[PDB]
């Protein structure tokens, strides 16, 4: 473990002015020497990191300035990164079970990993997804670039899209609890939208649904024992 | 003690947070500001509904002064003064 001090201590030299090292120094080390669970780094004006402590479980780096980060320490579940200036992730852990990179510039991500849980990745730059995971509950993509969206595992509860272009909506899993739809090119929807639960919540404003939708739409969610879910949809 | 962002993910005491009326979702005071801030420069003021879930039905007019009533005590503690005048401004626009 005697490589990471110093080449902390070299990373420590080598930024600049701007950059808060000395108090990540500190913390980096007080993290390996305690053995902690959690490495916080956020709000540090950082420009880079270094190699990081291997056996953290929780990285919050929120608030950087970081372009791209060092290889992910082998058993990190829960990674803060958002508000920096991401082009792109590492491989992600096999432990991985929630990734925040929300406001980066992130183009295209890497493999998602099969235990990951929460993708939360608003206000980048995506145009597709790799295949989402079996173990999936919440995807957050609104306000990417994204032309269309591969199918969905059967645990997801939570789907946010705001501001994408996506043409076509691929069927909606009994899981889905929470659907944010708008301002996307979306023409028509799935018949699955009307088997989800009461509870359930739907928003396609913003839409160019078609006029068959539309009433179609408006037939059964005025219906007289209409029990699915709220569906959202302007005119 | 804490809860998530509904838009980034992130936990803070919801004392810390800041929720909208009319809609359920908890958002962080970062991801409320961008949000609101950039609507209000680069888009327009149907667009400053709720980040996480879109609501409430904008383009009906009985809910519009009082949706923005509501919610301009925490636009002007939340935003930058330039963006809170110019949040006025495209009111009475
Ligand atoms: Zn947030
Ligand atoms: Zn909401």
């Amino acid at each position: 473990n005697e490589f990471y001090l110093k080449t902390w201590s070299e990373w420590e030299k080598n930024g600049t002015p701007g950059e808060q090292r000395n108090i990540a120094f500190n913390r980096l080390k007080i993290c390996l020497q305690n053995q902690e669970a959690e490495l916080n780094l956020s709000e540090l004006d950082l420009k880079t990191l270094p190699d990081l402590p291997p056996q953290i479980t929780t990285l919050e780096i929120r608030k950087n300035l970081l372009t791209h980060l060092p290889d992910l320490p082998p058993m990190l579940k829960v990674i803060h990164a958002q508000f920096n200036q991401l082009e792109s992730l590492p491989a992600l852990p096999e432990t991985l079970e929630e990734l925040n990179a929300g406001d980066n510039k992130i183009k295209e991500l890497p493999f998602l990993p099969e235990n990951l849980t929460h993708l939360r990745v608003h206000n980048n730059r995506l145009h597709i997804l790799p295949l989402l995971p079996p173990e999936l509950k919440l995807l957050v993509v609104s306000g990417n670039r994204l032309d269309s969206i591969p199918p969905f595992p059967d645990k997801l509860e939570g789907l946010a899209l705001a501001n994408n272009f996506i043409e076509q909506l691929p069927e909606l899993p009994f899981s889905m609890n929470r659907a944010v739809l708008m301002n996307n090119n979306l023409t028509t929807l799935p018949e699955s939208v009307l088997r989800l639960a009461q509870n359930a919540f739907v928003n396609v404003a913003g839409n160019p649904l078609s006029g068959h939708t539309m009433r179609t739409l408006q037939q059964i969610t005025t219906g007289p024992d209409y029990s699915g879910p709220r569906i959202f949809f302007s005119m | 003690e804490f809860q998530e962002c509904a838009v980034c993910g992130w936990a803070l005491p919801h004392n810390r947070m800041q929720a909208l009326t009319s809609c359920e979702c908890t958002i962080c005071p970062d991801c409320f500001r961008q949000h609101f801030t950039i609507a209000l420069k680069e888009k327009h003021i149907t667009d400053m509904v709720c980040p996480a879930c879109g609501r409430p039905d904008l383009t009906d007019d009985t809910q519009l002064l009082s949706y923005f009533s509501t919610l301009d005590i925490q636009l002007r503690e939340s935003l930058e003064p330039d963006a809170y005048a110019l949040f006025h401004k495209k009111l009475t626009e």
